[PDB]
């Protein structure tokens, strides 16, 4: 049924960005994928109880809308939900949020002499991704001038970097990303396998739709003029997110069958049959190619990432052990790069940022895990010992605590 | 069925 449960979206000029229908309460039909109605929590079903504090049960549908509509200002709804994930996440939605007060702040804090860039990381780092949107959306309805471009001016450094990052959308910041390692001459191969390697499915759909949005051309496009040989087929065949669905039921038969045409393809024979690995590896559902892996070291005498450093060399190999580490264990695949960006001399600070930004409400609890039962010590450490100043801070919030 | 976008 639902209990009720109060949503407060925030003043949106192109509108809330949610379909009201109904025939007594009126309900949310449909939902725009990142209107303020979405960000704020407003899901599809909702029933509409209240409307900025006033009892509508009873109020016809034209009446439910132009109380929606009459101030003109934030909507404070009180909804009853079709009882209904980011649980892994180390950032999560700050309670009594409000948008107007933290876009203030950060005002306050991008004018206050010098910049206070403690309290723009206090605020920012402490806000989900969602509600990073909606206080953008209040700066700049309140100082005619866009967020991310008043803080491109007033940061500098690593700390910009996060910044910036923190303010897109995930599907903006992994476009922008793909689209930087691409750009100029040559291609940042580590950071495209990393991306591509590493989504799922809905995750590169998104993706696709907006690199296209954003660039005005495909992603696939883009990949192709920057790859070549058996590593552009493998990019591109990962990059469509066409990926087989997690099935019902578990095709024994298929495992093995799928595990004998891996190890004849490469351990067996002389060479390797580069395409046979590329169908199998990213045509079928990560629970499946998890046996697969399993059942692949009944036939051969190395497992999956043993075989892959005898067979093939190069961008291809980085590519194939950076897909099968993320079948096999995604989180600990993330703790394995963010140790060896900071482990030796300096930071590859890129990809500290990039992996704390894009896993902060994902599964960042468990790469903490993983991280601190191989290495010993926290990923909290490892970024206090690697990271300086408020860059450092930044990256500590992301982190969500120590162990 | 009534409906309207805000
Ligand atoms: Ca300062
Ligand atoms: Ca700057
Ligand atoms: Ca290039
Ligand atoms: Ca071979
Ligand atoms: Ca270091």
């Amino acid at each position: 049924m639902g209990g009720p449960r109060v949503v407060r979206i925030v003043k949106s000029e192109s509108g809330y960005g949610f379909n009201v229908r109904g025939q007594p309460l009126q309900h949310v039909s449909a939902v725009l994928p990142g209107g303020a109605a979405d960000r704020a929590g407003v899901r599809k079903g909702d029933r509409i109880l209240e409307v900025n504090h006033v009892n509508v049960e009873g109020a016809t549908h034209k009446q439910v809308v132009d109380l929606i509509r009459a101030g003109e200002k934030e909507l404070i709804l009180t909804v009853l939900s079709v009882p209904p994930g980011s649980a892994y996440g180390s950032v999560k939605a700050y309670t009594n949020f409000d948008a107007e007060r933290d876009a203030l702040n950060i005002e306050t804090a991008i004018k206050t002499k010098g910049v206070d860039e403690v309290t723009i990381v206090n605020i920012l780092t402490n806000r989900s991704n969602e509600q990073r949107q909606d206080i953008a959306f209040a700066y700049q309805r309140r100082t005619k001038k866009e967020l991310a471009s008043a803080l491109k001016s007033a940061l500098s450094g690593h700390l910009e970097t996060v910044i910036l990052g923190l303010l897109k959308t995930p599907a903006q910041y992994d476009a922008s990303e793909l689209k930087a390692s691409m750009k100029g001459l040559g291609t940042d191969e580590d950071s495209l396998i990393e991306i591509i390697c590493s989504r799922t499915n809905q995750e590169l759909q998104e993706i696709n739709r907006v690199y296209k949005e954003m660039y005005k051309t495909d992603l696939e496009k883009d990949i192709i003029s920057d790859t070549s040989g058996d590593f552009r087929k493998l990019m591109v065949a990962l990059a469509k997110g066409r990926r087989a669905e997690d099935g019902s039921v578990i095709d024994y038969e298929l495992i093995d069958q799928d595990a004998r045409d891996l190890y004849d393809a490469g351990v067996k024979r002389k060479g390797t049959d580069v395409p046979k690995w590329i169908s199998i590896m990213t045509e079928r559902s990560v629970p499946h190619l998890q046996k697969v892996f399993d059942r692949y070291k009944s036939y051969s005498p190395y497992d999956m990432l043993e075989s892959i450093r005898k067979e093939v060399k190069g961008d291809l190999e980085n590519a194939f052990l950076n897909l099968v580490q993320c079948i096999q264990n995604k989180p600990l695949y993330f703790a394995d790069r963010l140790y060896d960006s900071m482990k030796g001399k300096g930071t590859r600070d890129k990809v500290l940022i990039r992996i704390m930004v894009s896993r902060s409400e994902v599964d960042m609890l468990k790469i903490r895990s993983e991280f601190k039962r191989k290495y010993g010590k926290s990923l909290y450490y490892y970024i206090q010992q690697d990271t300086k100043g408020d860059y450092q801070k930044a990256l500590l919030y992301l982190c969500g605590g120590d162990d | 069925p009534p409906d309207e976008w805000v």
